């Protein structure tokens, strides 16, 4: 099967530099033209740039030209993106994907999948890890959760018991407090041990909080 | 069930009335991209269709393929009365009406229909075929594709006379069943035009001097029809 | 070069939706259609104008005529409420482009009341000299509420942080409000309350200390 595991960057200062990457599996990466697409929070999809199989032709947006550059290694089976002189308007989720099936040898329909993306936040502000607090419980069901307070920037991933518990779990979108630090909480409803797995990557934090009554 | 290509014997091939005059409409057709597949040159298209003849409904044109050999007098996939042409062009059409994708089409015996147009080197510089030759710079390397950058009308590559043979065979790589439509009348080209196709590369590396496939035995339950 | 599609289209369940894109290079080039749901990556519904992938419902079909390409959803379901973007190249075939994006809103969604769970300040947070009351509001349609924090009948204003409503998977909305107190502020009342109002209906939850 096709998977486009989009690793890469995170928080960076304005005017700074980063290098995203996209490892691919499931189809002959060597045969396809590959392309980067970005999507800002609450905004539409924007094509950034593409590259020819051998790498003899690269095309970008009619902006962003002189600072962004694509590369690829077909042996290691991955796509790359250097980006310098970063702006606030480059703040987006960057997606690695094949778009054109006409520009591909032995084209397959399966190779049009998209990955999860990597968030690229550009901000003068500094990194801050969250304080995770337990939310204790008290007609046949109950509710408990974890409180991820004061972090920056996005995102944070809360799972419950290593991604085993899925049903009943609600991870709410974060408030953006006046202070400038994000803050959210994840809840799970249960029948009348539960451990939330908090992970803030830019801050590089990993808290696994046990909730008890 | 029956492998392609074959040799079409005119003596053995029968004349069926169901094979009516063919409706060929490449008016909407325009080339999207051109490719070096590692085996051959392939131009992808958007638009146009074939209909009438013996078809139950119209089949939309999908792609164009080109086959050649190391010698100018031996390059076609198909033969007619054991005669081999300089090269063969295939045009793959599929049943868009019935099936929801080209990949679903391959899976069925009524899914694909492939026209064959023969190339014969005759000391005549084909003005239309040259437009494909001009794109060969952009795909010299193996497994590379560039957009087709020229005004090009596909129905300028159709032969003078459109009488045809037909049989139930397969796609060249045997990936799927395909009803073939073979035009005996070829089109004229120059040797220098075909010469550039041999300067393409492939999967150690080596130039694609030839890419045709050798003929197969006609099965007991496979008959070739004629218009 | 840009692809033009209407930013919004409204339809009711069981009706035939049509979303169209426009562009000068559509006679030359093929289009693609991507559905996108909240907090998820784009997924192809149709490719090369009219080709459906395995897994996509038969509802979804694509047609093309000249400089327009029209994605069509028959017997539309609430499931299909999502953004749909069309994708194509320019006539050179090198510069890829997405359309503006079409917000497909499905009508006749029934009035859903908000579920409310109020969490008090944790035992741990009080040791840090802070106190945050967490009000979680889930499963309400349409996507809009108002939140009134009541410190023992008295309305509170300071330290209140309430989210904007967010579209979920099940197509109802969710929100969360965070009241900030000091330990003493929290401890000097017999009760606080989160009162969420939705379509002229105020449902509330309450907790004390002891």
């Amino acid at each position: 099967e096709v998977q486009l595991v989009e690793s890469g960057g995170g928080l960076v200062q304005p005017g700074g530099s980063l290098r995203l990457s996209c490892v691919v599996s499931g189809f002959t990466f060597s045969n396809y033209w590959m392309s980067w697409v970005r999507q800002a929070p609450g905004k539409g999809l924007e094509w950034v740039a593409n590259i020819k199989q051998d790498g003899s032709k690269k095309y970008y947006v009619d902006s962003v030209t002189g600072r962004f550059t694509i590369s690829r290694d077909n042996a290691k089976n991955s796509l790359y993106l250097q980006m310098n002189s970063l702006r606030a308007e480059d703040t987006a989720v960057y997606y690695c994907a094949t778009l054109n099936l006409e520009l591909a040898v032995d084209a397959i329909s399966e190779a049009l999948k998209w990955g999860q993306g990597t968030l690229v936040t550009v901000s003068s502000a500094s990194t801050k890890g969250p304080s995770v607090f337990p939310l204790a419980p008290s007609g046949g069901t109950a509710a408990l959760g974890c409180l991820v307070k004061d972090y920056f920037p996005e995102p944070v991933t809360v799972s419950w018991n290593s991604g085993a518990l899925t049903s009943g779990v609600h991870t709410f979108p974060a408030v953006l407090q006046s202070s400038g630090l994000y803050s959210l909480s994840s809840v799970v409803t249960v029948p009348s041990t539960y451990i939330c797995n908090v992970n803030h990557k830019p801050s590089n934090t990993k808290v696994d909080k046990k909730v008890e009554p | 069930q029956q492998l392609s290509p074959i040799n079409i014997e005119t003596k053995k091939a029968i004349s069926n009335a169901r094979l009516k005059p063919l409706d060929i409409h490449y008016n909407e057709s325009k080339p999207t991209t051109i490719q070096n597949t590692g085996k051959l040159v392939r131009i992808n298209f958007k638009g146009g269709y074939i209909s009438g003849g013996f078809l139950p409904n119209e089949y939309v044109l999908s792609s164009l393929h080109i086959y050649w050999g190391k010698e100018d007098d031996y390059g076609s996939n198909h033969l007619i009365d054991v005669y081999k042409y300089s090269g063969e062009i295939n045009l793959v059409h599929w049943n868009k009406k019935k099936y929801s994708s080209y990949e679903e089409a391959k899976k069925h015996d009524d899914g694909l229909i492939i026209i064959s147009i023969f190339l014969q080197v005759l000391d005549h510089k084909n003005v239309y075929f040259q437009k494909i030759v001009n794109q060969l710079d952009s795909i010299r390397s193996a497994n590379t594709s560039a957009p087709f950058d020229s005004v090009f009308y596909l129905d300028n590559l159709l032969p003078s006379k459109l009488d045809y043979f037909t049989y139930l065979g397969t796609t060249i790589n045997h990936s799927a069943d395909a009803v073939w439509i073979i035009f005996p009348t070829p089109i004229n080209i120059h040797s220098d035009q075909l010469s550039k196709f041999r300067t393409l590369l492939s999967l150690k590396p080596h130039y694609i001097t030839e890419n045709y496939r050798n003929p197969y035995k006609l099965n007991d339950d496979t008959e070739v029809y004629y218009s | 070069y840009e692809l033009t599609q209407p930013p919004s289209v409204s339809v009711s369940p069981g009706q035939t939706a049509r979303i169209t894109c426009s562009g000068d290079a559509l006679p030359k080039q093929f289009a693609y259609w991507y559905q996108q749901k909240p907090g998820q990556a784009p997924v192809v519904m149709i490719y090369k104008d009219s080709e459906r992938p395995s897994g996509i419902p038969e509802r979804f079909s694509g047609s093309s005529s000249g400089t327009t390409v029209t994605s069509t959803i028959s017997g539309v379901q609430a499931e299909d409420e999502a953004d749909y973007y069309c994708q194509s190249v320019d006539n050179s075939g090198t510069y890829e482009v997405f359309g503006g994006g079409t917000q497909l809103t499905v009508l006749g969604q029934p009035k859903a009341a908000p579920s409310v769970t109020l969490f008090p300040p944790s035992s741990e947070e009080l040791q840090a000299n802070k106190a945050t009351l967490v009000c979680l509001i889930s499963d309400f349609y349409p996507g809009a509420v108002t939140v009134a924090w009541k410190a023992d009948s008295s309305p509170v204003k300071a330290g209140v942080e309430t989210t904007t409503p967010s579209k979920q998977s099940n197509n109802s909305y969710a929100a969360s409000s965070y009241l900030s107190l000091t330990p003493e502020q929290w401890k000097s009342h017999r009760s606080y309350s989160c009162q969420v109002t939705h379509e002229g209906s105020t449902v509330e939850k309450t907790m004390a200390h002891a």
